[PDB]
């Protein structure tokens, strides 16, 4: 028997967003140690990787592993039917056939509570090695979200280059072609590269306006490039965990 | 051309 | 010569919601006008469910009806011309007896301008249907808006909803391939609030289809009132303040 | 070569979300004195002229006169990627290959650059004499353009009707018909009708509500009317232009 | 699987 | 019936 509790729902509202569209099915690794969830896209050009640690939830209980087959389809309907201050509260048997879902607004008049279907997957599973990167910029979500919603009206792939001074965002395409400069400045929508050595790798852009999705889970986003290995885009989930899409380069 | 993911990260 | 029928109404929105709440769910219609005011029945094309319109005279700012008049209405034609309103002009309706056409009058309050329209009308034949008085074994009163929610969400876990009631709450219901889910109100202690009056228990299925077409009347109340009884087609009811209401009739299923 | 400033740089963006839809692709004429354009659409039954002076822009030079053929959708996209408040500024070169646009955010950590591919076109430009209008009406420009949005829904084609004490639009369709009448009040929110003679013209509706795209360039717009003579449909750019719409009648 | 709603209320001439 | 606008305004030449 499982059973975690959310009081901020919002948050599992806003998680289930990000990923939706990108990931249709996916395998919900529950544990003592929290919820882990990771798969790649269908190109398995993309993939993402979702952390919430039992610390954060009011309260959490695992008995067993399980790991629940889900559709996020499926899944994203059900917790469109809780408004954005209800107390989530997750839970699951260890014969898992269903996994039970209770929506409780905090004026305690109303309780919905949910039941959905889960499905038999197998996860390819990939080994992330721990590792430095020579360049980890720090900017605004809303900005870079902007950015890439941009640049994908003038050409499908992004220029990211990155020096200590600023970071530019650059793409080409039949109609022309732009650059996009910021640099560091002087805390919460600021810019901050942690630089070690000049980077200049290239991102087609479809799949980051997938990842932007996640922009309403933090204020914050985080880049991380190194050459010939996949970027990634991190976005906290405060005081709990965060969600990371790693995007293959091209070359 | 894009290159995979999975030409980075392997099985585990 | 005066007009047979003139009616002046100065919250002219009213009359705007009134035919959002109606032209999605039934497209032909017949407006009957008499002394003592406005009335529209129907029932939408697969004969499962019925709206039932009633305007007293009392809540217009000016009536007069000379003569008892039933104009063929498509709604959509209507719809059109008084989107052409603003949501504070003052509307007045105009008609001769037997009406070809009826007029529509729209006034901005501020003086600067004046449209006017005039509608063809057409000829229909109604069904109209016999509806008796009863005390129902159910009657809830929620909040529209969250009516309206739960119609919306609960449509996509499943086609059809059961609605079920005791006096503690109510507790609306769903199912499909995706799984299911169940939500429960109980009552409170202001039109935010949820209070149940009680004779005998109450589950019925419906379909959520038709649900989500009277809820494009939410805009006319702050609350909705339903009331149930066994084998007897539910009634959702959107009171239209100090002026009528707007009733919408649907049967239960097997 | 030449090379502009503009510090509020809205005025740039909306003109071309105002001239996008009801043209692709037309010649921009610059000079010492300013911005010029004229341009039909693709029926002949409407023609726009966009008038920018020099004075307007914050640092204005052009050392020789140049013939841009730009496609307006293509610039629109690139003009999109701007701020509302940020500072555009436009470069070109002799021959002119390519426009290029710089936007500055007022903040200043942003400067996005880019550069558009510019086409090969010949303009079928048009005389347009000075005269004096019949009736000329002065309203505001949402009102205007609630108005042709509005009867469209009944019929295809407005008769304007102006003549001294207010100003009629009507139409009439299978539906049914409607009429709107305006009069002269007693700044933003004022109708005034220069009178003459009276005028009674009509006009399809489906170009009013193309004109009409250039509402947030001004409170106000102006009609001017005569007898079997195109209709202008004038917003003005504050402290730098205009923009005018002419609309031949029907037969 | 629908009632019909004539099927609770009488049809008038 | 919409009359062209090159019937109210002449083509300036080269």
């Amino acid at each position: 028997m499982f059973e975690a509790r959310l009081v901020q729902g919002s948050i599992l509202k806003k998680v289930l967003e990000a990923l939706k569209d990108l990931i249709n099915e996916a395998c919900w690794d529950i544990s003592s140690s929290g919820v882990n969830l990771q798969s790649m896209d269908s190109s398995h050009v993309s993939l993402v990787q979702l952390t919430l640690r039992s610390e954060g939830f009011d309260t959490y209980r695992c008995d067993r592993n399980l790991a629940m087959g889900v559709n996020l389809t499926s899944m994203s309907k059900i917790l469109k039917c809780a408004g954005n201050e209800d107390i989530i509260t997750l839970r699951a048997e260890d014969n898992a056939d269903t996994l039970a879902l209770v929506f409780e607004a905090p004026n305690q008049e109303k309780v919905s509570d949910y039941e959905m279907k889960l499905m038999d997957l197998d996860v390819e599973q990939l080994g992330i090695p721990e590792q430095e990167y020579s360049c980890v910029v720090k900017m605004p979500s809303g900005e870079f979200a902007r950015i890439c919603r941009d640049l994908s009206h003038i050409g499908d792939a992004v220029v990211i280059s990155c020096a200590k001074d600023g970071v530019k965002f650059s793409a080409s395409g039949e109609l022309g072609n732009g650059n996009i400069k910021l640099s560091q400045t002087s805390e919460e929508e600021a810019v901050t590269i942690e630089m070690n050595e000049p980077v200049q790798l290239t991102f087609a852009l479809r799949y980051l306006n997938f990842f932007t999705k996640a922009t309403p889970l933090s204020s914050t986003v985080t880049l991380s490039m190194s050459a010939d290995v996949p970027l990634v885009v991190e976005y906290k989930i405060a005081d709990m965990g965060h969600l990371k899409y790693y995007l293959a380069p091209k070359i | 051309k894009d290159s995979k993911i999975t030409d980075h990260f392997m099985r585990l």
